[PDB]
RNA sequence: UCUCUUACUUUUAACCAGUGAAAUUGACCUGCCCGUGAAGAGGCGGGCAUAACACAGCAAGACGAGAAGACCCUAUGGAGCU
RNA sequence: ACUGAACUCCUCACACCCAAUUGGACCAAUCUAUCACCCUAUAGAAGAACUAAUGUUAGUAUAAGUAACAUGAAAACAUUCU
RNA sequence: CCGAGCCUGGUGAUAGCUGGUUGUCCAAGAUAGAAUCUUAGUUCAACUUUAAAUUUGCCCACAGAACCCUCUAAAUCCCCUU
RNA sequence: GCUAAACCUAGCCCCAAACCCACUCCACCUUACUACCAGACAACCUUAGCCAAACCAUUUACCCAAAUAAAGUAUAGGCGAUAGAAAUUGAAACCUGGCGCAAUAGAUAUAGUACCGCAAGGGAAAGAUGAAAAAUUAUAACCAAGCAUAAUAUAGCAAGGACUAACCCCUAUACCUUCUGCAUAAUGAAUUAACUAGAAAUAACUUUGCAAGGAGAGCCAAAGCUAAGACCCCCGAAACCAGACGA
């Protein structure tokens, strides 16, 4: 059996948070403060990935790039192996080439 | 447990029909 | 897990509901009631045309039985009654038999009046009167 | 685990009416986990199953197998709670309504075949339930004589009707 | 060859 | 969707812990062949197509897209009779109960959205009124959006704020190739 | 499948045409939403469907009960005490100006 | 044909085909007939001039063409004395 | 991906390849078509049309100078310093229905259209710029935030 | 050893009492003859047979069970040796 | 003369019987934004669906209560005997 | 478990080879060959699928499509109408 | 009705910020966990290979100076698979987070413990009551395979048409895969629960926006430019190399 016996209790959310309330304000800064600041630099994230789409392999080639200088060393060695199985994919195998 | 609310309500309505149909009220 | 799934109990119950009249183990496991639940309604599906042929069979049987009481072949009964321009199709005709016998006999006695009509139109080629219970009536 | 056969004592029913039949005592008792396998504990629940509590311990206490006491010590003492507490006023009236065995919590060895091979050899274990109703023992079905193999015969043959038609 | 494969213990907790 | 950064990962066949030699070898036990254990179809074994790294969700539209948006919402704010334009915003009293009656003497909605400009010429009552409401909201007109004006039922502007979207809004037309980002002098553009 | 299900002899339920023909429905009980996209048909079927269909044919007893639901219901009561409920959940004004014909 | 690349992670062109092919802007790659320096004291003086021609390429060849090659070599070009000018543009074309 | 064999499994042979025999873009002998490609000047037409036009509408204006930032800041043309373009080159393709009077400074100039600038009483000077001047002269304004 | 096998004991074996495995298993309510069929049928065609169910034997069949033939061929697959 | 199809006609409705491949309309579970408030709606997203890989783990069956496994005898439970 | 020990790491080695490849419904949908250390594979042709522009597409009649010795057929191509 | 089923929460993952730790007494390089004696020996060294070139013999990104651009350009290369810069431009100081996992998932982890091997090394499983257990009460029952309640009835892929009746009557050569073709006596599967397989570019199509110009520098342009949608799987070898561990 997988199914549960009791329903589950109840998830209440508040939607008018402060998080969710001012949600999207400043964005839109540049066009309406005469181009001072992109909405790119709203961005808080990784500091490789900031204002950057990518792909796998493109993700992976500018973490590495970027910050592993400074990684530690079973991540790095994992991100090299990810970079050569990454290249081995996208440039070999696969249907439409 | 699996989340989620939509099957666990499901299969509690299922629990009231066939506790219904075994005991059912005059 | 992201979104693995929920709801599989109410899937393998739409497939076993269908099969708690099975014999063995195909009205509890999943693996096994689903073949037989696939079969069973491609012969479901198959069986409309078998009922309908098995059913006009049965007509012809009773049919025969009633005109080889009254002394008719089957296909003496069909043709001459046909060409007396009365078209009982065979399911009002096994009904007739069974439930009401003697408009059946009056059939029979219709059937063979004509056959001996169509005897004699064959001695004579026509010459005078085409018999009686020929002459067709005409539609335009 | 569920253990809801310890339970079925605990049933109360309203009191009766006085233009009322009697309502004969149901007493419910079990023993768990027992040390023997469910296929030959089944084989002594299903020679009880009809007989009168006197006659149980009759058969039992000539039966020669394991299971023989242990369903005899239980039979024994469901009549001593059947005496004591569930007011049956006679020790001897009772006579077995239900008997059967369930499977019980199992434990797994190794059995150590002979070559660097093995098995997985399971310490079995079962219950036993049992269920008492004062009164005498019902009279056995008696076998169907040639009057109502006759009777059904012609009963089939005046059901029948003329088929796929009015 | 002489082709032989050892046989393979389970663990045994189980 | 531009500013997700969704930091879901899981671990590939190579980089969950250990598995490295081949377990019960290829011709000799009945067994199904396995080369290693923590492959994806093991119990124990790492993901074959999971989520992969800190994934970057940032793409831009272009900016005349982005200020159609924002003249689109305006006037759908309009035509709903829903915009509601000020001289000043300055309550009497500075007190959240009072905001709250005029809203709701006036219909304005259970939401609504207050815009003033520039953010330093807020005057204090207001601003302590709607630091405590909950569904009220202060923004200074740089942070004008669409997503806080679909969000809040009714929109408030003020005359300066309404001439300093029209001038911010109304460039975008009449306005040339870039040439370099407007950042950079540009003898008309401040 | 026709063995896996139970079957009935075609019948009438209490010699309808014989003498006057008596309409064998008795109730819909509809239950629709105030707010709620689900319930959007039949807001607009007890707007403006609802009265002409009351006024059609009288034997019939219609309630709207108008309550907080996620799926809106129609339950149709007959003469011989059998109760049929539908859901009329996310439909057109046709569809369940069809559904309640049937009915 | 390093659809990514390991550095940057772009596309690659194989530089055979620059070495070999013309592209011209409206579409058209011409090539180089084969064998055209070859063993000519066998060749008849028209098969000689039939091979010393600049030829335009198929509709597949030319697919291929595009997809081995980065678009910096489908830019327009505006180089000061080309022979290959006036064949960059297409007139009188009907679809 | 259909049935068995390199297309279901994934590994087929790459772009080009013609399954052994010698491809399509190797059997084809080479010749200089791309020599020097990137060491080649370029050029960007400006036709006396276009120059017309954008006198016209209010763009680059010929009360004073013309030379190559009146054009840019016209958006008459663009040049990239980089890709090799060493400014702009005159057109003489709107000749003819050429009434200006203009001085410009463009970096080539057909005889044509010298001539049919100088016959509405103007003045054409043909200049050269290296591809750094290129790139301050085409944006000054970055170049004088670079603070050389 | 055999012509040509026979008798007795023990182990084994059958029943009773206790504990209690392993390979195997698409589902089976699991018959015979002739013919057909991916060419050797319990499941197809024509005939015949046919109340249900335990227990002990035998090995004619289930193209029987264990080991992705170890013989033959292929792989622009390996390895040893000269 | 009759029998004899998913062919044809008859009452009704009609998109509703090909391998690989391609095109299209829908769609359950899950999270998020806003709604909704006995379980749904409009959109965005993805670890997004298992009658099958001698697939992995766990539970229980078949073989099966089968193969196999035990304790020398009497007694006062001191002892004696083989 | 040594024609070259075992463990870890390169390693998610590679494999033109085997196996598998999970919701509903509808529609279209059967291929002359050439090259190739290549016939267990791939590329280009051929067919098929989708979306567009344009006008002719199929069936075909009088006329017509070298010869030479002994015969020399069913037929084929082109082709206005329809 | 037995076996059973159900739970949330330990914790974990990816980031941001910040540079981080180590003697209570005794013992611990000899046979480590040993209070106590005479040859003093001592470290600094191009990785290789699998793999791609459909074989393979030169060749094949992995190298530790932030981004974007120049640019996949100049160059190198059995000039072939592929490798690949530089001159130059510039890179807005502070905010404690999750359209992440929830006991077969997430670190292997309750733990590098149990267990296996001489050694290097490999390496698991699991727990669920309640405010009160100094409340052991009577509940809370309902759900997988497997059994019991409750063995069997002539005939046959287990069902369908049915019928007054379960059977009796007429019809019916299990599924997937590989195949010209499988009921085939060709492979896979005892069953249940959970887990387990389509990742992306150039060029095209559609929908917006602007328009001889498009784009938030770089790039394209003889209707083009920008943005979005849509599209390329899993398991399995014998092998090769490097370093440790073993008489
Ligand atoms: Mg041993
Ligand atoms: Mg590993
Ligand atoms: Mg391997
Ligand atoms: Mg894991
Ligand atoms: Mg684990
Ligand atoms: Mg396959
Ligand atoms: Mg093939
Ligand atoms: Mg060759
Ligand atoms: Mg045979
Ligand atoms: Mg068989
Ligand atoms: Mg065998
Ligand atoms: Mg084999
Ligand atoms: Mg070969
Ligand atoms: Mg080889
Ligand atoms: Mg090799
Ligand atoms: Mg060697
Ligand atoms: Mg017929
Ligand atoms: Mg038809
Ligand atoms: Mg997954
Ligand atoms: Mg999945
Ligand atoms: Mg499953
Ligand atoms: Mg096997
Ligand atoms: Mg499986
Ligand atoms: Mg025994
Ligand atoms: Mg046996
Ligand atoms: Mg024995
Ligand atoms: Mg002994
Ligand atoms: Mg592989
Ligand atoms: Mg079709
Ligand atoms: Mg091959
Ligand atoms: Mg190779
Ligand atoms: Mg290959
Ligand atoms: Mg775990
Ligand atoms: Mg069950
Ligand atoms: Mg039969
Ligand atoms: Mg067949
Ligand atoms: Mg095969
Ligand atoms: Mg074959
Ligand atoms: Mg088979
Ligand atoms: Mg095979
Ligand atoms: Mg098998
Ligand atoms: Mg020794």
């Amino acid at each position: 059996i997988g199914i549960r016996l009791t329903l589950p209790p109840p998830k209440v959310v508040d939607r008018w948070n402060e998080k969710r309330a001012m949600f999207g304000v400043y964005d839109n800064i540049g066009i309406l403060g005469n181009f001072e600041k992109h909405p790119k630099e709203l961005i808080r994230g990784p500091i490789w990935l900031r204002g950057w789409k990518g792909n796998e392999l493109q993700r992976c080639i500018r973490k590495r790039k970027m910050v592993g200088s400074r990684m530690f060393a079973d991540d790095l060695h994992n991100l090299n192996k990810r970079i050569r199985y990454l290249y081995k994919h996208f440039n070999r195998h696969g249907k439409f080439r | 447990v699996k989340k989620g609310f939509r099957a666990a309500f499901r299969f509690q309505k299922e629990l009231e029909r066939q506790r219904l149909l075994r005991c059912p009220p005059p | 897990l992201r979104n693995r799934v929920t709801d599989r109990y109410f899937r393998i119950q739409e497939v076993l509901k269908h099969a708690r009249h099975f014999r063995g183990r195909k009205n509890r496991c999943y693996r096994l009631a689903v073949r037989t639940v696939i079969r069973a309604f491609v012969k479901c599906t198959k069986a409309r045309y078998l009922k309908k042929k098995n059913m006009r069979t049965l007509w012809i049987n009773r049919i025969t039985a009633a005109s080889q009481e009254h002394g008719l072949k089957y296909p003496a009964l069909i043709g001459n009654l046909v060409k007396c321009q009365v078209e009982l199709n065979r399911k009002v005709l096994a009904d007739l038999a069974i439930y009401e016998p003697k408009t059946f006999k009056s059939l029979a006695a219709l059937a063979s009046r004509r056959r001996h009509e169509g005897f004699a139109a064959a001695l004579g080629d026509g010459k005078e009167p085409e018999g009686i219970f020929s002459r067709v009536v005409q539609y335009h | 685990i569920s253990r809801k056969w310890e339970k079925k004592n605990k049933i109360v029913y309203p009191p009766q009416l006085p233009g009322e039949p009697r309502r004969p005592a149901e007493i419910y008792h079990c023993r768990r986990q027992i040390k023997y396998s469910k296929d030959k504990m089944w084989y002594l629940a299903k020679l009880i199953r009809g007989m009168s509590i006197d006659q149980a311990l009759a058969q039992l206490e000539f039966n020669d197998k394991k299971g023989a006491k242990i369903i005899k010590e239980v039979l024994l003492e469901a009549q001593d709670m059947a005496v004591r507490d569930h007011n049956v006023e006679f020790r001897s009236n009772l006579y077995i309504a239900e008997s059967t065995s369930g499977r019980g919590q199992c434990l797994k060895r190794i059995r150590y075949h002979g070559r660097g091979r093995f098995g997985i050899m399971e310490k079995v274990y079962c219950h036993y339930f049992v269920k008492l109703v004062e009164g005498p023992p019902p009279p056995p079905e008696p076998p169907k004589t040639a009057v109502a193999h006759a009777k059904e015969y012609i009963q089939q043959l005046r059901s029948r009707t003329i088929v796929h038609t009015l | 060859k002489k082709r032989f494969t050892p046989p393979i213990y389970q663990p045994k907790f189980k | 969707n531009f500013k997700r950064i969704s930091y879901a990962k899981t671990k590939t066949r190579a980089e969950v812990r250990g598995g490295g030699r081949k377990p019960w070898p290829q011709k000799g036990t009945g067994r199904a062949r396995h080369g290693s254990i923590r492959s994806p179809l093991w119990r124990g074994g790492g993901v074959a197509h999971g989520p992969r790294g800190p994934t970057s969700y940032y793409y831009m539209l272009p900016m005349k897209v982005r200020a159609l948006g924002l003249k689109v919402a305006l006037t759908v704010k309009l035509a709903q009779d829903d915009l509601h334009i000020m001289d000043s915003l300055e309550l009497p009293t500075g007190d959240p109960q009072y905001l709250t009656e005029l809203a709701h003497y006036r219909r304005w909605g259970d939401s609504v959205l207050l815009v003033d400009l520039t953010h330093e010429e807020m005057p204090q009552s207001i601003v302590e009124a709607t630091s405590r409401l909950k569904t009220f909201n202060l923004i200074p007109a740089v942070g004008l959006n669409v997503h806080s004006m679909l969000k809040h039922q009714t929109l408030v502007l003020t005359l300066p704020t309404v001439a300093f979207l029209e001038d911010k809004l109304l460039w975008q037309d009449s306005r040339y190739r870039p040439l370099y980002p407007f950042s950079l002098p540009y003898s008309d553009f401040p | 499948t026709a063995r896996g299900t139970p079957s009935r002899f075609l019948a009438s339920v209490l010699h309808n045409g014989l003498g006057r023909y008596v309409q064998q429905l008795q109730r819909l009980s509809f239950s629709v939403s105030r707010d709620g996209a689900s319930s959007r048909g039949a807001r607009e079927f007890v707007e403006r469907e609802v009265i002409d269909f009351a006024r059609r044919n009288p034997g019939v007893v219609i309630y709207v009960n108008s309550r907080p639901c996620c799926v809106p219901r129609v339950v149709a009561e007959y003469l011989n005490g059998a109760v049929r409920e539908e859901s009329i959940h996310c439909k057109s004004v046709e569809e369940i100006s069809t559904l309640v014909q049937k009915l | 044909l390093t659809y990514f690349s390991a550095r940057k992670g772009k596309r690659k062109t194989v530089k055979a085909v620059i070495d070999r092919f013309l592209r011209l802007h409206c579409g058209l790659w011409v090539r180089r007939k084969a064998g055209y320096k070859k063993k000519l004291w066998k060749k008849t003086p028209a098969r000689k001039k039939r091979l010393r021609e600049f030829v335009f390429c198929n509709k597949t060849q030319s697919k291929l063409l595009d997809k081995m090659t980065t678009s910096f070599w489908k830019r327009r070009n505006w180089y000061v004395d080309d022979p290959y000018q006036k064949y960059h543009d297409r007139t009188n074309l009907k679809v | 991906r259909g049935h068995k064999g390199e297309r279901q499994r994934g590994t087929r042979p790459r772009l080009g390849f013609e399954g052994g025999q010698t491809p399509f873009y190797i059997r084809i002998p080479k010749y200089g078509f791309n020599e020097g490609h990137s060491f080649r000047r370029q050029y960007k037409p400006l036709s006396l049309n276009r120059l017309q036009y954008l006198i016209d509408l209010g763009r680059v204006d010929p009360s004073q100078p013309i030379d190559l930032t009146q054009l840019v800041n016209g958006r008459g043309v663009t040049i990239q310093p980089l890709k090799r373009d060493y400014g702009v080159q005159l057109v003489e393709e709107g000749a003819d229905t050429f009434t200006a009077k203009v001085n410009i400074e463009v970096q080539l100039a057909s005889e044509l259209a010298i001539a049919a600038i100088e016959k509405n009483g103007g003045v054409v000077t043909t200049a050269f710029y290296d591809p750094r001047s290129l790139d301050i002269v085409c944006k000054p304004v970055p170049f004088f935030l670079r603070g050389q």
